[PDB]
């Protein structure tokens, strides 16, 4: 908590492209903002088994004079068909053009909305997907914070409040080569090592706020950055949480 | 100051504790006998003695008939402490100590701070004394009063290492404790205390935590121990059956931590099998609204250096709360911390020192403030 | 500077009136309305007020000696230097007579006597060696009870070698 | 998962040790006991119905010695006597045992028992030099380097000073048992029998 | 302008009893004086002409001395108690500070102490008596550390001492002569 | 003519953004204004087929809550709300998917929602018409065994759900009965098949058993009261009779209302089964008559 | 059964000799033993702790003092344990064989200092509390380790401290020259007194 | 502000000025004439003396309170004297007097000892050809108390032991 | 108090005496008017605000003068030889203390060994000893040299 970017999240009923009547939403509110559209074929180290990869996130640009959060107002939806659920909804700041933003992302199309307050397994997978930093060679090399998993389990009253977890970014290396090699550190190594050391199902624990070191806040529902963006693994598996 | 001794003398109760505090503020009397015996069977209109024996019978000599107020709600626990160790350069430590020999720090901080007293106390279930310890300080205004400014509290227990005294962390609380450090010396003994643990809470749940009780490391998982709850003295056959007793068959097995990390299924199972993951927690935590603590602790923060293919590994782990390890078994009971690869350092058995253990070489961090 | 930022007060006091009729800018008129005779009587006012600085002289000395003799009751009423310790109690008052450590506290004393406070009291240190001679006489009491205890068990408590020997060699002669 | 009760068979219970308590008989207590105080102890029970019981202590570092006592109550607080003695000691036991307090008792009779034994593992590997040499009955016969063995009625656990041109000799003993431990408090003795 | 009035009032009764005090000089320094009710008089007119002037200042209102005093001399009083105050932590920490540089002398000399073992074990070159002296258990004895020799003990030897070793000495002649008898006992087993 | 037509409703009514939301939805699904957009959900129907309304519902709100929703309650209660009393397509839509999620990881709360809105879906067994004694057999059965299985609360949930469902099953061929067309044959068919079931859930609850038994009597009554009121079902004397060995198995067991239940069912079947044949079924019917006097010349005392 | 339960009442009676011996040591495993072989890599001594009382003759509350095997190299450095702080485990401990103790007979005479060092604490306060207590009416109070020791003789108070079983201070010449002495002196001079 | 009063002392002296002016153009007079000038100085200099009196407090007053913050220096400064002077007495227990009396006495006090007791008897190195004698209560007590009862009964029985050797 | 005393020699004996300085110049020198130059010493004067220019000398003279007492104080940071002597003879005394303690306790160690046991181990007897030894001794000799 001391990043800007706070990103709540959002998802689609059924997928709908968007191209066709961005005319309407510029109509609407009467200020041109880029659709950019793109495919990316993620896992884009392939061992993901290669389904169904056609990830298309759509990015309505709010580009104007940046100025604020309500003036660079990104948004990111990412879609693929063959999966059930087809696509969700990001959105960055605070703006107030957003809400008429998504009121007419319901009207146009016909298409129901519903937030994600997701779970401890979604957690630490988008955890562990947030440090793989992409590559232009693509083959994506593993870059390293230094993790501070805040819980808040309440119990009977309030004995135990609140406990934190952290761990010196040599550590993490340290649990990663010990492993060894992966791309998967967290529910490779570090859950598995400190269920072997304290016995605690941090699975199975009532987390509530993973912070990664000056570049994420995962919260219960709502992840936080540090940067104008979000990586694309970590948009891969958030569409990969709530689908079935 | 009438409004702050009002809300002091009504967090006390009556019965014939207000009588005998007026008793000697009175040190007339035969009759005022006489008046308290009227008023003993008119103790009634309760919050009003106050103002009425403060104007009948009433900051230069009033200080010991105010602080028994601090002598009365040492009753209640509300305020906190912080130990400190008595060392003389080898780790030897000592207290030994008469009690009236404290006229040497009163004349010792009175050549360096105003005239000044300090009532010792004795409080009546847990065997210390105490020093409610007021330092008249000042009297400057941009009238002729001085100011009572802050009730330091030194409370050592007897025959101990270990003095408590109270927490402000001032330039009077360090001076104070300074003079206290020489006037306990009295042998050319160097006594200079270090500092433990930085947070606290109450007194007795201060001194069963640590001092001179024979718990001094007796607790966590080894408080039938600190009890002698087994293996009572020479008698006979209780010792057969307590060789031949019960238990549950909790085995050690890898796959077992395949049961219980893996493997979340229905209940399943008799009342039985329930019952002995309950005293699992309760004897890993305790070890016998009942399922609290023996002692609040309050925060702490372990550390662990492993080192794993020669090459350190370092978690650390800051708890809070309100009590931990209470809510520990609280929080087990729900199967959500899998129990037998709990280790002792964070069952709880140290007494709230926030050490850095490293394979199993737990510590203390003497860690000055 | 002790009586001296006082002199230049006082030759500032009276440099008003030098400068005054030095330039005698009202006393052009006041002729009109002591020719040098006013200023005469200036400086005549100026001797005068030397016996201030008389007084300046004696209270200053005053002052100072009467601080020099604050310091001598300060260092009269504390320890000249001196931190020894129960003795240094034992001179005021008794507190309990620990003959341990007023034995081993006098096994301390004993330093570089001539090679301060009240000749070290030789009063005090000769009550100690009368009480430690009382003490050697109560132990001596004791080794004179020892002595007679020991006495009457003495006088009520107070050849044949080789004949044993030539017995145990006939013996070893007559069984081996 | 099953739930047997415990009271021997280390396998069993040493897997069901989730607990930390004494860890029970088997043997391991008792060998324990017996294999960690070195010398040995025998009975035989006699209950009543408050328990006249026996005891064989076997004294045992070469020769022997004993003990036997009398009742107890089950609260365990009855009354005792020794009716056998070995005849190694006849009237030093009863010195001890003019008071009761048998902890002390035992103690220093088995702590007494490592004195003799230490007294001996001295005097041999100092009689080892050859050179003049003779023997005595309880010292040395060169030269007179005696020492008693107190078993006192003042702390209740027998404490040993020494005896070693005389006084001389007997600060200057006080002193080099300071440096070079007893084993070799020997070996300096030999050093000043042997060059001057 | 009641302030006003009032501060005037007084100040000019006070420049009156300073009048008084004036006039009672003027009459030491007179010729031959001692009526004075022309002077009563005098202060009768000043008093007619200061009410003839407070009606003029009550006209013209166009909008404290032993106050002054007081309020000055207490702070006087404050800041010279302060002051005293002052001098006597001064004089606590000249105390402390002379022992302070005491006390490193003597560290010093510690220091030299060293340097001094160094060259004390240079003039002649050439633990676990504890885990023995408890593995058996011995005794020692000390009547040393005293600076004065202690073999010039017959001074007060003589409270019972000399009788005490005649006697055993009287008890050694006695076990000689009890000891005889071993001349059975030397080497029955050697 | 809609246009127009609806602008005439309203003209009737006063909910124009709601007319015009028809023309272009989650607030109207979502909920003067209750009765409005009630009835604009009902407009919705009319104009579209129940796709755009009814889409959101029987994929997403339930296909939420198999996973999650947050309040959970009040959004199947609306989803019951409008499924209910409305199409057969909706239901027999949902009932789909309720079967396979009962077969697959049911959520054992949400289906006893299904339930209730296949309790009044006559709707279901109505619009089926084809083999819906396969399916709600296969369903059935399917609880039957995965109530035992996560049984072996476990077992009392295993009496809840598979109690539960089958009262509401009764209820629904009650309302089958109650059309009875064919639905009278199925009605037959799933009766017995369901009274088998459930008594073989008597036969896992034969001493230990809660709520079973208000089943198995609304099964009595919802043959017995329905066979008395209509005397048409003279094919279906067989199926009216066929409570034999478990009706045996029903006076073997407290039994007080299902003692009360058996009386009726006889008391009925002596009623209308006058008219039957002496040989085979009254034969068999009028033998445990007798059984059951003599069990009443033993309830003397007994 | 009872083939055996005689064997087992044997043993235990075997184990109530041994344990009135005093110092007694008996094993036990915290639960940190991983591998039905299993491993055992940290071990415990254990050593109970027991006093003779004479003043009802009984056995107390029992100390317990247990280490166990350090991690590196087959030492035995502490763990918890409870005798009261006033006195020290640790230096005592450690001060034998320079904290480097390895063999269970180190570790025994370690048991046999602490043991003594808490006996004579139990021998004086049964001094005290009991035989002048209770012959001479006294009124009397003390500290935990008994080292202020305070009271009425009959008449007046008289502080004393104590220290190993001899008496330093005292609250008259009369009065301190009788009481610096040793602690069979005290109650015979408190005999003599009157 | 003091400028009334000091008008009004400026009509004071005016009029007292007239009055003198009648009084000396006539002259007695000498005693109204330094009456009324000590009237006019003194409301002069008392009204000036209260004004700057009150600025002269008003400043010192808070060089008062600069002198209580010096007071705040003593405190903190003799805290950190005081703690230094007591663990100055912590390093002092400290290894150079340990090793002091641990080397002192060993290689000066005993080896002392040692060398006066070789210079005796190497300076007479003949002791194996001369004395060997170092030059008892001991031996006396073990003597005399293992004969009376030990010796005799010692005794006793091994002559019955003899006569068990005799007999079987 | 010494700022105290200060301040009052300064105010009080200095300044109110430079007011009578001033005021004595109106009543014995002549008959002028003289008060000319009483008001130019005024006009000049002023500035002395002799109320500040007082606390300012004091604000200086009393604190170097402290200082002064700072450098005055130090004077010392026969017969004696008496006392010393004393001092040596109770160095003997408490000595000798420790060693007749030490000597008291091991001859009370003597008597304590001696007397107890040799009283109460034959039952208080102190007979001949010897002789019945030796006559025994002789008797069992002459027994085993028959044998």
């Amino acid at each position: 908590n001391a990043m800007p970017y706070t990103w709540k999240f959002l998802g689609i009923s059924k997928q709908l492209s968007l191209e066709n009547g961005i005319a309407k939403l510029n109509q609407l509110l009467n200020l041109e903002v880029d659709l950019d559209i793109q495919t990316i074929r993620v896992p884009s180290d392939p061992d993901g088994g290669t389904a169904a990869d056609e990830y298309i996130r759509y990015e309505m640009r709010l580009d104007i004079s940046n100025l604020d959060e309500g003036t660079y107002s990104k948004f990111i939806f990412l879609g693929n068909s063959k999966m059930e659920v087809p696509m969700f909804l990001c959105y960055c700041g605070t703006d107030n053009r957003n809400e008429v933003v998504l009121q007419w992302l319901k009207a146009e199309y016909g298409v129901i909305m519903w937030p994600i307050k997701f779970e401890q397994k979604t957690m630490i997978k988008l955890a562990d997907a947030s440090i793989v930093h992409v590559t232009k060679e693509n083959i994506e090399q593993i870059t390293w914070f230094s993790s501070k998993l805040y819980f808040e389990p309440e119990t009977q009253d309030k004995n135990l409040r609140q406990f934190s977890i952290e761990i010196p970014r040599e550590s993490c290396e340290g649990l990663a080569l010990g492993y060894g090699n992966t791309m998967h550190p967290y529910n490779d190594a570090i859950v598995p090592y400190i269920y072997n050391e304290t016995g605690m199902a941090v699975e199975r624990l009532p987390l509530t706020s993973v912070i990664l070191a000056g570049h994420t806040k995962i919260m219960r529902e709502s992840i936080v950055t540090s940067t104008r963006s979000l990586r694309n693994r970590v948009l891969a598996v958030v569409l990969q949480s709530i689908q079935f | 100051d009438t409004l702050v001794v009002f809300k002091q003398l009504m967090k006390l109760p009556v019965t014939v504790l207000y009588d005998l505090t007026l008793s000697w503020f009175a040190k007339d009397i035969y009759l005022l006998t006489e008046t308290l015996d009227l008023l003993i069977e008119k103790g009634v209109r309760r919050n009003v003695i106050v103002n009425r024996i403060l104007y009948v019978y009433w900051l230069n000599v009033f200080q010991l008939a105010e602080i028994d107020c601090h002598l009365m709600i040492s009753k209640p626990e509300k305020f906190k402490w912080l130990p400190s160790k008595a060392l003389r350069g080898d780790g030897k430590p000592y207290v030994v100590k008469l009690q009236p020999a404290k006229f040497i720090e009163n004349l010792q901080t009175d050549l360096a701070k105003i005239y000044h007293c300090h009532v010792y106390m004795f409080k009546h279930p847990s065997l210390p004394v105490l020093i409610t310890r007021i330092q008249l300080f000042d009297s400057n205004n941009l009238g002729k009063p001085l100011i009572s400014r802050r009730p330091y509290y030194v409370a050592f227990p007897l025959n101990s290492p270990i003095i408590f005294h109270s927490v402000d962390k001032d330039i009077y609380a360090r001076l104070v404790l300074q003079s206290i450090s020489r006037t306990i010396s009295e042998r050319e003994t160097i006594i200079f205390k270090p500092v433990q643990k930085i947070p606290v809470k109450s007194i007795h749940n201060i001194m069963t935590l640590l001092g001179p009780s024979r718990f001094a490391e007796s607790m966590g998982p080894w408080e039938c121990y600190a009890s002698a709850n087994f293996e009572r003295s020479p008698l006979h056959d209780y010792k057969k059956h307590q060789g031949l007793t019960g238990k549950k068959v909790m085995v050690r097995e890898f796959d077992d931590s395949f049961l219980n990390d893996d493997e979340n299924f229905y209940g399943k199972e008799e009342p039985e099998i329930r019952r002995l993951r309950l005293e699992k927690n309760m004897i890993k935590f305790k070890g016998s609204s009942r399922y609290s603590s023996l002692v609040p602790i309050e925060k702490v923060g372990f550390t662990l250096k492993n080192e794993i293919n020669s090459r350190i590994i370092t978690i650390k782990l800051k708890f809070n709360g309100n009590d931990i390890f209470g809510g520990l078994h609280e929080l087990c009971d729900k199967n959500l911390i899998n129990i037998d690869k709990v280790p002792g350092w964070l069952a709880g058995e140290n007494g709230s020192f926030s050490g850095t253990i490293m394979n199993g070489d737990f510590q203390r961090e003497q860690v000055a403030k | 500077t002790y009586n001296s930022i006082s002199n230049f007060i006082e030759n500032e006091l009276t440099a008003l009136l030098s400068s005054d009729d030095y330039l005698m800018d009202d006393l052009a008129g006041e002729l009109p309305n002591r020719l040098l005779k006013a200023q005469v009587i200036e400086k005549r006012k100026d001797a005068m007020s030397r016996g201030k600085q008389d007084l300046l002289s004696k209270e200053i000395y005053d002052n100072e000696s009467e601080l020099r003799a604050s310091q001598s009751q300060q260092i009269m009423e504390l320890v000249g230097d001196i931190p020894k310790y129960s003795l240094g109690s034992e001179l005021r008052n008794r507190v309990e007579g620990e003959p341990q450590s007023t034995s081993i506290e006098r096994l301390i004393e004993d330093v570089l006597k001539l090679p301060n406070d009240l000749k070290v009291l030789s009063e005090y240190s000769n009550l100690r060696k009368d009480l430690i001679l009382k003490c050697q006489a109560l132990q001596i009491g004791e080794s004179k009870l020892s002595d007679i205890l020991s006495q009457t068990n003495s006088i009520n408590s107070l050849d044949d070698d080789i004949s044993e020997y030539f017995a145990t060699y006939n013996g070893k002669l007559v069984v081996a | 998962v099953e739930r047997i009760n415990g009271l021997t068979n280390l396998q069993k219970e040493l897997v069901t040790k989730y607990d930390t308590l004494p860890l029970l008989n088997m043997n391991l207590r008792l060998s324990y006991l017996r294999d960690h105080t070195y010398p040995h102890l025998q009975v035989s029970v006699q209950s009543r119905d408050n328990d006249g019981i026996e005891v064989l202590v076997v004294n045992y570092k070469f020769c022997r010695n004993t003990m036997n006592p009398f009742e107890i109550q089950f609260s365990t607080l009855l009354k005792w006597e020794i009716l056998r003695i070995s005849t190694n000691v006849r009237l030093k036991a009863k010195q001890l045992l003019a008071t009761r307090n048998f902890q002390k008792c035992l103690l220093s009779l088995y702590e007494f028992d490592k004195i003799k034994s230490k007294k001996t593992g001295i005097f041999q590997n100092l009689i080892n030099l050859l050179k003049r040499k003779t023997r005595c009955y309880s010292l040395i016969v060169e030269r007179q380097i005696n020492f008693i063995i107190t078993m006192p009625g003042e702390r209740g656990k027998p404490r040993n000073c020494f005896l070693p041109n005389q006084i001389d000799l007997d600060e200057i003993c006080y002193g080099l048992i300071k440096e070079y431990g007893v084993k070799t408090g020997l070996k300096e003795i030999c050093n000043v029998c042997l060059f001057p | 302008i009641l302030r006003l009035l009032e501060t005037n009032t007084v100040s000019a009764l006070d420049s009156v009893f300073e009048k008084y005090e004036k006039e009672m000089n003027q009459m030491t320094h007179g010729d031959n004086n001692e009526v004075k009710r022309i002077y009563s008089k005098k202060e009768r007119l000043l008093e007619i002409i200061l009410t003839k002037i407070k009606k003029k200042l009550r006209q013209a209102k166009f909008p404290d001395i032993e106050y002054i005093y007081s309020k000055r001399q207490f702070i006087q009083n404050r800041y010279s108690q302060e002051l005293q105050n002052n001098e006597r932590l001064e004089a606590i920490l000249s105390r402390e500070q002379n022992l302070l540089e005491e006390t490193r002398k003597l560290c010093m000399n510690l220091k030299t102490n060293n340097k001094k073992r160094l060259t004390e074990k240079l003039i002649q070159k050439d633990v676990t008596f504890r885990n023995d002296s408890h593995e058996l258990n011995l005794m020692l004895n000390d009547p040393i550390k005293s600076t004065a020799d202690v073999r010039l003990d017959k001074e007060e030897v003589l409270s019972l001492l000399p009788s005490l070793k005649e006697y055993t000495k009287k008890s050694k002649e006695l076990k000689e002569t009890m000891g005889q008898m071993i001349s059975d006992s030397h080497e029955e087993e050697i | 003519p809609q246009l127009q037509a609806l602008v005439r409703l309203l003209c009737e009514t006063s909910i124009i953004d709601t007319v015009t939301k028809v023309y272009i939805l989650l607030e109207i699904i979502n909920h003067p204004v209750l009765q409005s957009a009630l009835c604009k959900w009902l407009v919705h129907v009319y104009f579209l087929h129940n796709i755009s309304s009814s889409i959101w519902l029987h994929l997403w709100q339930f296909s939420f809550l198999q996973k999650w929703i947050t309040p959970l309650v009040i959004w199947q209660a609306t989803t019951p709300v409008d499924v209910k009393p409305w199409k057969l397509s909706i239901i027999k839509r949902c009932a789909m998917h309720p079967g396979y999620r009962d077969a697959p990881g049911s959520a054992t709360l949400i289906l006893q929602r299904f339930q209730c809105l296949v309790g009044a879906s006559s709707q279901i067994t109505e619009s089926i018409i084809t083999i819906n004694c396969n399916r709600k057999t296969l369903k059935s059965h399917r609880n039957l065994k995965l109530d035992a299985h996560f049984l072996s609360e476990q077992l009392a949930q295993n009496w809840p759900q598979l109690h539960i469902p089958n009262d509401v099953d009764y209820m629904m061929k009650p309302s089958l009965n109650s059309n009875v067309l064919l639905p009278r044959k199925v009605m037959s068919r799933d009766s017995l098949k369901h009274l088998y079931s459930s008594i073989i859930l008597i036969k896992n609850s034969r001493d230990e058993s809660s709520s079973p038994y208000e089943w198995c009597i609304w099964q009595l009554k919802r043959c017995f009261a329905h066979q008395i009121e209509t005397p048409q079902e003279v094919i279906p004397i067989i199926i009216s009779v066929s409570s034999m060995d478990n009706k045996l198995s029903s006076r073997i067991i407290l039994t007080l209302k299902k003692v009360c239940g058996g009386i009726l069912p006889l008391w009925k079947p002596e009623l209308i089964s006058g008219t039957r044949e002496f040989f085979v079924k009254f034969m068999a019917s009028i033998f445990m008559w007798s059984t059951r006097d003599g069990h009443d010349n033993n309830c003397t005392f007994s | 059964s009872t083939s055996d339960r005689s064997e087992l009442e044997d043993y235990i009676v075997l184990e109530n000799v041994y344990r009135m011996f005093g110092i007694t040591f008996f094993p036990l495993v915290d639960p940190i033993d991983l591998k039905g072989e299993i491993f055992v890599d940290r071990e415990m001594l254990g050593i109970r702790l027991e006093v003779f009382s004479e003043r009802t003759s009984q056995f107390e509350k029992p100390h317990y003092v247990l280490l166990k095997k350090r991690i590196k190299s087959n030492s035995w450095f502490l763990f918890k344990h409870t005798i009261p702080s006033f006195i020290d485990v640790q230096g005592i401990f450690d001060d034998t064989n320079g904290g480097l103790v390895i063999s269970h007979d180190d570790a025994y005479l370690f048991a046999k200092r602490v043991f003594l060092q808490l006996v004579e604490v139990q021998k004086r306060r049964q001094i005290f509390k009991d035989l002048e207590a209770k012959k001479i009416i006294h009124d009397l109070d003390l500290d935990l380790e008994s080292s202020m020791v305070s009271f009425f003789v009959k008449d007046i108070k008289v502080e004393l401290f104590v220290k190993q079983n001899e008496i330093v201070s005292c609250s008259s010449q009369n009065n301190k020259s009788k009481w610096e002495i040793a602690l069979l002196g005290s109650l015979d001079d408190l005999e003599l007194k009157l | 502000q003091l400028s009334s009063s000091i008008t009004s002392v400026t009509t004071i002296d005016v009029l007292s000025s007239l009055f003198i002016n009648l009084f000396e153009n006539d002259l007695l007079y000498k005693l109204d004439l330094r009456l009324f000038q000590t009237i006019s100085d003194q409301m002069t200099r008392d009204l000036k003396d209260i004004l700057d009196i009150n600025v002269s407090n008003n400043e010192l007053c808070y060089q008062l309170k600069q002198v209580l913050a010096r007071k705040e220096d003593l405190n903190q400064q003799i805290i950190s004297v005081r703690n230094e002077i007591q663990e100055l007495k912590a390093g002092k227990d400290w290894h150079d007097l340990q090793n002091e009396q641990a080397k002192l006495n060993d290689k000066v006090k005993l080896n002392k000892r040692l060398n006066d007791l070789t210079s005796t008897l190497l300076g007479k190195y003949e002791g194996d050809r001369k004395i060997m004698s170092q030059d008892i209560l001991d031996i006396a007590h073990f003597v005399d108390l293992m004969d009376p009862y030990n010796g005799l009964l010692k005794k006793i029985n091994k002559i019955n032991e003899n006569l068990s050797n005799e007999l079987q | 108090n010494s700022e105290q005393l200060l301040h009052n020699y300064v105010s009080d004996s200095l300044l109110t005496t430079l007011i009578s300085f001033q005021e004595f110049k109106q009543q014995l020198q002549s008959y002028t008017s003289d008060e000319q130059q009483l008001q130019h010493w005024y006009e000049l004067l002023q500035a002395r605000d002799a109320r500040v220019t007082s606390e300012l000398e004091a604000r200086i003279k009393q604190f170097f003068i402290t200082l002064r007492s700072r450098l005055l104080r130090f004077l010392e940071s026969s017969l004696s030889l008496e006392t010393l002597i004393d001092a040596l003879y109770k160095i003997n005394d408490l000595l000798q203390q420790r060693l007749q303690i030490l000597d008291d306790a091991i001859q009370e160690k003597t008597s304590e060994l001696a007397e107890f046991e040799n009283m109460v181990r034959s039952p208080s007897a102190g007979d001949n000893a010897i002789p019945g030894l030796l006559q025994i001794i002789q008797s069992y000799i002459n027994l085993l040299e028959e044998n």
